[PDB]
């Protein structure tokens, strides 16, 4: 375990390395990328089609490859989606540089 | 289970390093390796 | 007195009777964090806040 690695792994997750890494995963898990695209594509055109006030903020693709790696026994956040715990106030967003 | 350079680091041996990356650790690995390698070059220079 | 011939006024782009297309400023060549990669410029906010690149543009529309 390396001391100095807090940060590091804090930016990987806050960033959206995350889901890189899960497409990954799930790409070495598939023979033909195209018909794994259309079988998220189509799962997603379910997910939207079921509950479409639940969308719009909140993306079901991103859902789709939560549910599949949560199911995977890798836990993430619902749609990758994560809030702020320091914002400042409503109406103030952050700058990314 | 990395090797430790004491030679001078030129295009061609950085393209090689990281053609080596990619067939071992994978593009996923070495996508973040890339951007932390430029990140220290950036500062040093 | 003016003889014939000599600048009794300054147009735009031009004084004390000669072309001048653009400003002196302190300039440094060294690579800074990345924002100099390629061709690209640092620029501190003294041209900013001092008016050293203001410039006036005009555009006419007609119906």
């Amino acid at each position: 375990r390396i001391p100095f690695l807090e940060e590091q792994v804090r930016k990987i997750r806050d960033g959206g390395k995350l889901l890189t890494m899960d497409i990954h995963r799930l790409l070495l898990n598939e023979d033909n990328r195209f018909d794994f695209v259309n079988e998220i594509a189509a799962e997603a055109k379910q997910y939207v089609e079921n509950n479409r006030d639940e969308y719009g903020a909140k993306k079901a693709i991103l859902h789709v490859l939560s549910n599949r790696m949560n199911d995977a026994g890798v836990y993430r956040a619902e749609a990758y989606m994560e809030s702020d715990p320091f914002k400042p106030g409503p109406g103030y967003m952050k700058d990314e540089l | 289970n990395l090797v430790f350079h004491n030679k001078a680091i030129n295009g061609t041996a950085m393209k090689r390093l990281i053609s080596r990356l990619i067939d071992h650790f994978g593009m996923a690995y070495t996508s973040h390796i890339l951007d932390q390698v430029k990140t220290l070059g950036f500062q040093q220079a | 007195c003016i003889k014939k011939g000599q600048i009794l006024a300054d147009g735009a782009a031009t004084v004390g009777g000669e072309l001048a297309l653009g400003k002196n400023v302190l300039v440094a060549y060294m690579p800074w964090e990345g924002y100099n990669s390629e061709d690209a410029v640092l620029i501190s906010e003294r041209l900013v806040y001092e008016d050293i690149y203001t410039s006036f543009h005009i555009r006419k529309y007609e119906i």
